[PDB]
């Protein structure tokens, strides 16, 4: 389950010393725009989302859910 | 990549107003949707689209 | 339903 999803990922890129941008590298996978959305929660992740993101981030999905 | 999901779900919460709605294309598929308080980069390429359109081709 | 509400 992943209501969490948006807090957590926020919380662990600020960590990281990251910026939205540098989460979605050459955004073929995922816009600065829809980054946005999930960290607000504004947009409910999908699945491919989540996935790309915990991998950038430099964890498991597990990781990051409820 | 836009998920029908994700789509339905910007009008569902209001996001996503109206008939038309500007629309991200990347290699020929729709990528992202654009709301109007939001910024494009100068690479990307906008088309306004059908909010109904865009729907049977995200169903596909 | 809609955002805010």
């Amino acid at each position: 389950m992943l209501k969490d999803f948006g807090k957590k990922i926020k919380s662990l890129r600020l960590e990281k010393g990251l910026t939205k941008e540098a989460v979605c590298l050459d955004e073929s996978q995922l816009s600065t725009r829809q980054l946005t959305r999930i960290e607000s929660g504004q947009s409910t992740p999908t699945l491919n989302k989540a996935v790309y993101i915990a991998g950038r981030l430099g964890v498991t999905l597990g990781y990051l859910t409820d | 990549m836009l998920y029908i999901d994700e789509f339905k779900e910007a009008i569902d919460k209001g996001y996503i107003l109206g008939d038309t709605v500007a629309i991200v294309r990347k290699n020929g598929k729709i990528f992202d949707y654009v709301l109007p308080h939001e910024k494009v980069r100068d690479d990307e390429v906008v088309t306004v689209e059908r909010v109904e359109e865009v729907m049977v081709e995200l169903d596909k």
